[PDB]
């Protein structure tokens, strides 16, 4: 009710990371600007967590990033950094702490995960993954966080892990049908669902949703246009898919994915054209 | 990959 989705950083049309902080309200699908980050920042991610806005690593065109700031939902500033350098890591919230696993430092692929308590304002390193990811989003399902696909350096990936916070190790699940890295990830009634991304020779429109409790997949109707490197959110009871890059140009526009009518809508094309921007919502 |  009254949440907003917003959108920070990434790859933008002057071909640089940038430091734009956008918002949109798909109630009245208007724009607006927030306070800019401090870096530059692409390849980055970005959670909300107890109306503060977290953007985590990335990359400033020069070196890959352990460095975090938040906002009060204003003004930026620093808190303590991850222990590694993270682009293109996944991202998630569990039992008001920030998950933050796999990504890239400029040599390796991690495998690791890390754990963020603002009550201190410490990381702490977890277990690591069974493969390392670099494009591979989090997402929780009651309790337990998923990591999907990616690239581990040498081959894009549609296997699926499995964090279970009881036993502190991962396992996996049923794959992917298509090989997928730079999807957006969120899970929707109790299907995650992935969109997009690339499978190594083309840029994807098409989605699929995993059942949690059937441990199976299935296709899902294709996006308006191929979109990598895009965030993926739900409101509302509804999907969104967000800017990204369709293989030839950047896109400013969000499509809705609705399940009442199963299909793919356009609701705006008026953001920043960008891609790799870190993705969260907003309870206003 | 894929990317810009």
């Amino acid at each position: 009710a009254n949440e907003v989705l917003l959108v920070v950083g990434g790859f933008g049309s002057q071909q640089s990371p940038i430091d734009v902080v956008e918002k949109y309200d798909p109630k009245t699908q208007e724009w607006s600007f927030l306070p800019s980050i401090t870096r530059k920042r692409r390849y980055v991610a970005s959670v909300s967590l107890h109306d503060r806005i977290y953007v985590i690593g990335g990359y400033d065109g020069r070196s890959r990033l352990s460095s975090v700031e938040c906002l009060d939902y204003g003004v930026w500033y620093s808190v303590a950094p991850m222990n590694v350098r993270r682009g293109l890591a996944g991202a998630t919230t569990l039992g008001d702490m920030i998950y933050v696993s796999g990504g890239f430092d400029g040599s390796r692929r991690h495998t690791s995960m890390e754990r963020y308590d603002p009550n201190i304002d410490q990381w702490s390193m977890l277990g690591d993954m069974q493969t390392a990811r670099e494009g591979a989003g989090l997402v929780v399902a009651s309790g337990v966080i998923y990591c999907l696909g990616g690239y581990d350096g040498l081959n894009i990936l549609n296997s699926v892990e499995k964090y279970d916070p009881h036993t502190g190790h991962w396992t996996n699940v049923t794959p992917m049908a298509t090989k997928r890295s730079g999807a957006g990830v969120a899970l929707l009634n109790d299907h995650i669902y992935v969109v997009g991304g690339f499978d190594g020779t083309a840029h994807l429109s098409s989605v699929e949703a995993y059942n949690i409790r059937t441990d199976s997949w299935t296709t899902v109707t294709s996006m308006t246009t191929p979109r990598c490197y895009v965030g993926a959110t739900v409101l509302r009871g509804r999907l969104y898919a967000i800017a990204g890059y369709d293989g030839n140009s950047l896109l400013s526009s969000i499509e809705c994915y609705d399940p009442i009518i199963d299909s793919w809508e356009v609701v705006t094309s008026m953001g920043t054209q960008r891609c790799d921007a870190g993705v969260c919502v907003l309870r206003e | 990959p894929g990317g810009p």
